[PDB]
């Protein structure tokens, strides 16, 4: 597993399993 | 934004964890 690229999807799964249980902002710039 | 420093630019385990509260 290395730095890669990720949005809102696989980009919350990765926020997902690095915390996860802690809820993440994931704020989406539009 | 978050979603584009990682879809835009490259996002590792701290960048996401440095996200989540």
């Amino acid at each position: 597993f290395v730095n890669q690229h990720l949005c809102g999807s696989d980009l919350v799964e990765a926020l997902y399993l690095v915390c996860g249980e802690r809820g993440f902002f994931y704020t989406k710039p539009t | 934004g978050i979603t584009e420093q990682c879809c835009t630019s490259i996002c590792s385990l701290y960048q996401l964890e440095n996200y989540c509260n």
